[PDB]
RNA sequence: GCUCAACGGAUAAAAGGUACUCCGGGGAUAACAGGCUGAUACCGCCCAAGAGUUCAUAUCGACGGCGGUGUUUGGCACCUCGAUGUCGGCUCAUCACAUCCUGGGGCUGAAGUAGGUCCCAAGGGUAUGGCUGUUCGCCAUUUAAAGUGGUACGCGAGCUGGGUUUAGAACGUCGUGAGACAGUUCGGUCCCUAUCUGCCGUGGGCGCUGGAGAACUGAGGGGGGCUGCUCCUAGUACGAGAGGACCGGAGUGGACGCAUCACUGGUGUUCGGGUUGUCAUGCCAAUGGCACUGCCCGGUAGCUAAAUGCGGAAGAGAUAAGUGCUGAAAGCAUCUAAGCACGAAACUUGCCCCGAGAUGAGUUCUCCCUGACCCUUUAAGGGUCCUGAAGGAACGUUGAAGACGACGACGUUGAUAGGCCGGGUGUGUAAGCGCAGCGAUGCGUUGAGCUAACCGGUACUAAUGAACCGUGAGGCUUAACCU
RNA sequence: AAUUCCUUGUCGGGUAAGUUCCGACCUGCACGAAUGGCGUAAUGAUGGCCAGGCUGUCUCCACCCGAGACUCAGUGAAAU
RNA sequence: ACACAGGUGGUCAGGUAGAGAAUACCAAGGCGCUUGAGAGAACUCGGGUGAAGGAACUAGGCAAAAUGGUGCCGUAACUUCGGGAGAAGGCACGCUGAUAUGUAGGUGAGGUCCCUCGCGGAUGGAGCUGAAAUCAGUCGAAGAUACCAGCUGGCUGCAACU
RNA sequence: GCUCGCCGGAAGACCAAGGGUUCCUGUCCAACGUUAAUCGGGGCAGGGUGAGUCGACCCCUAAGGCGAGGCCGAAAGGCG
RNA sequence: AGGACCGAACCGACUAAUGUUGAAAAAUUAGCGGAUGACUUGUGGCUGGGGGUGAAAGGCCAAUCAAACCGGGAGAUAGCU
């Protein structure tokens, strides 16, 4: 259950190693609005793909 | 599937009308016996005027199963309620002279020959 | 192991599933678009979509039949009255699914499941 | 209660 | 004037219990386990009386002697008392060989069958129950067999807690008594979310010297290796007879393992039906909610065993015990010194799986890059603009792939998922209407209606044009060749 | 025998098989008569044993339904 | 110690089924319990079902499964004559119709007499409520259909019992 | 606001005790709330409690306490 | 009638499982026992530390009991760590 001794700054930093948040690549761009928006997902004024498709 | 503690019915009439499994014959580790299996048994029921008394421990081979054999055309037939017909401790031959109720064509071998040349159906 | 079948389970029991189910085919059915989550916006596509094409012929068996798996009969009203003649031509497909971002507060990912006239 | 004691 | 005799004499004057206990210490000192040792124990050998009709040495071996192992009972107090949790059971094992089975041989007081005894051999295998807390043991019944030990008398941060060994109570016995009893009896809280090593799986990074996509060789590693019974040879060889083979050849099983659902089944709270109580949809009729899926009856696909296929090998090499051939030393003899041949489930291959991080980083095929300049510490140098290639990743639809990553299919030049259509399956003749009936209900429409995960199709819906990473022919030395 | 060491006494019953149980016999290590002896109907969340029914206790597990564990966002400990 | 699955005295107490303040579903009324979203591995928890067998498990049938209601029939040893005893073990239970345009029962008006007069007494039966039974028919695999709701028997030690 | 679910001899409605402003309105979201919060039993400002008949107080007493004098006790005090 | 029987409230706590850095410093869930009495409960009193009270376990006396707590002797004493 608990540790023999404390681990070290040394191998906490190598367990965080792996804890990197991925961004995301490129945000893409609507063909009418222009705007920047998440793949496969509509923009923040409602159009995807050329298509206004919220209120 | 007849195990060890298994009671089983008597298909012929060598007096008793209940035996219990002890002992699935033929090697080591076995966990069940088919019809064409012998299997050693006890008595726990018997006729009063029967040829075998209660507490004998002796030779028996299954009948009928509720599990049921299953035929090389992929077919199954199953009875209702387990039986065996009981053997000679050493002679494995049979100790009745009639055998009640159907049997198998799968039983068909030498001393089970002498056994199922008395049943009604096979 | 889970192998060749279909369902969500979505961290409910049989019978919250089923009358969720049942709550949201008749709030898609009312408003014609409706915001949920991804996960039950396609279960909802696979229960709400038989509904349309029971609409499909009218009559008293059909309506108790909808009736049966909506117990609104307003909703089956609208059904059997606009969505039925509406819908008659196209074969399967009433529906239309659109991803919208992310939820504030859990970060459930939304969309929007749509009919398809607007 | 003498069970992991070595009595 | 002191058996102040515990005799350098604590007081003139003094016994016990504590399992109801407490505190301060101790591995200075015990119980458990380890260590050392090996009297004892177990195994082996030496001599040989004697038994075995004769005959010590087929089999035993007295009187005595010499070792081995650590293996029982002990001895000692080296570790541990600022804690190293016991006996038995369960689950999972692992090694040794002093071999229980299988396998190979020698001798036999070995006719055969079956034994006895000794040598080689550790690949695989090596019961279920009754009683008992039991290990053990007895017993019943099998088996080819029911090995013997080590591993903290393996295994409680894996389980149990019957036993011993807390506090209750009683019996017998001891004690004046409080109480005590390897004497019995009934009852009695078993904590831990895993940091590191280890092990089982599964990924990211970088490397492998331009990058990429594949297919492999395989160093090495692992798994597996069991065996009965029946028949033939052949009732022959052997034997008076009763009995009865070696060698060899098939078949058929048991336990074990791998795979897969075609069958036979289980499950199937996502399908259909029955039904009880109640509430609701205005009511009737029809449905829905809740009552463990209300209780049940069937049952699709998946998963799965009790279901059904397959496996263990043959062969090869080198051998152990053993048996030989030729052959001297030593005119003979001799399996051995020279030389040659046989010889086992052990060893190496053969079968199956992993595997080039095999840094000794391998091989083969295919594909992709063919631009300009300046600076300085002119270096396997930095920088700027222009180009971003093969491919990859990201995203999306997903999968008999999956904890997550990963892996696989697809992304409209499209059947990836849902829907839809047709079928299949399952359940059992829907609702409504009409007839018979006083009615419950029955009949006709009607094998109807509904059908999940299945099958074959269909762009109806969702898989967006892109952007992002990855570059711009890839060092030195030596050899061999080509122009 | 809630008492018995030797001991699983010996015989009988029950079981295929019974160190427990039941009935006996007395060798009572070490019962015994109000620290009561021997019975006893009824009672007991009482101790032991046997039987029928019933079943995933088991042979030998399989599948399903939910709650965690697993991933994502928010908050965020502890023993050592 | 907490916005803590605990504890804390009295009053009220509707409907349907029910003997019932049990239990099931509801009314008035009040809540969805102050982290959610996915996925649908091992393992753990709480349940459901299971072929054949049926205690072989285990210290021990622990835990589960089973049993379960009402009415009638029947019920042993032993006994302190009360018990044991709900011993054990069986049978019938739904719905519709008829007896009976709902009976037996319960309540009892209007009317009609008596009177010492009213909040009186007699006949009278309207109206309402209403079992239980028998017969006939009918549906289902199953009629105490769910929830609810005894496992039983034999021998024995101890303590009489609550 | 519309559906779904749960309790319903309570998870509803009145109090006693015990709390003490938690009640209501406006405003704020630092801390508190095991998350976010525009919300709150949180901060802040204001408002809210009306009795001859309800309750206490009041009259009377129980168990009990205290107890003039008294009896007893080194003192304190005990009993009545 | 009954320290009668079955069984809710109420009182208790027999078995199992879970929890064991808990939801909880003694619970939950599913069964379990008593349930007209030697019952249970509210409010108020009384008994006190070598003392109380005890259908008796050395049990209970404010999460403390083979002699409660608080304060003072007091920096008891410690051949012990
Ligand atoms: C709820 C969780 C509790 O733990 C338990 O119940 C477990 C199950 C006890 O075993 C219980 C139950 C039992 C039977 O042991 C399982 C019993 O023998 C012991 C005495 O008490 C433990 C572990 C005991 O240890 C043992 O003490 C033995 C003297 C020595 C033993 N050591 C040699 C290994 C050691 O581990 C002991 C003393 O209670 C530990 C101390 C620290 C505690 O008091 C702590 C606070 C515990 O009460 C606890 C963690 O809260």
């Amino acid at each position: 259950a608990v540790q023999q001794n404390k681990p070290t700054r040394s191998k906490r930093g190598m367990r965080r190693s792996h804890d990197a948040l991925t961004a995301v690549t490129s945000l893409s761009v609507d063909k009418t609005s222009g705007e920047k928006h998440l793949r496969h997902h509509i923009t923040a004024d409602g159009y995807y793909r050329g298509r206004k498709v919220i209120a | 599937m007849i195990q060890e503690q298994t009671m089983l019915n008597v298909a012929d009439n060598s007096g008793a009308r209940r035996v219990m499994c002890i002992k699935v014959l033929g090697g080591s580790h076995r966990r069940y016996a088919g019809v064409g299996d012998i299997i050693k048994i006890t008595i726990k029921e018997a006729i009063p005027r029967g040829k075998v008394k209660k507490g004998d421990v002796l030779k028996a081979v299954v009948v009928r199963t509720k599990k049921g054999v299953r035929r090389p055309d992929g077919s199954v037939i199953r009875f209702d309620g387990n039986a065996c017909v009981l053997l000679n401790n050493n002679s494995e031959q049979p100790i009745g002279t009639r055998i009640f109720g159907p049997v198998t064509r799968e039983l068909r071998s030498e001393k089970f020959m002498k056994i199922i040349s008395l049943a009604p159906e096979v | 192991m889970r192998h060749r079948k279909s369902g969500r389970q979505l961290n409910r029991n049989s019978s919250h599933r089923q009358a969720m189910f049942r709550n949201m085919a008749g709030s898609l059915v009312r408003h014609e678009i409706i915001k949920t989550t991804l996960p039950k916006a396609k279960e909802l596509r696979r229960v709400v979509e038989p509904l349309i094409t029971l609409a499909k012929t009218d009559s008293v068996a059909n309506r108790r039949l909808a009736f049966a798996r909506t117990r609104d009969n307003e909703i089956v009203a609208k059904l059997f009255n606009e969505l039925g003649p509406r819908f008659a031509s196209r074969a399967g497909g009433y529906t239309r699914i659109l991803k919208c971002g992310f939820r504030a507060g859990d970060n459930a990912p939304m969309a929007y499941i749509e009919l398809v006239d607007r | 209660m003498t069970h992991s004691m070595r009595l």
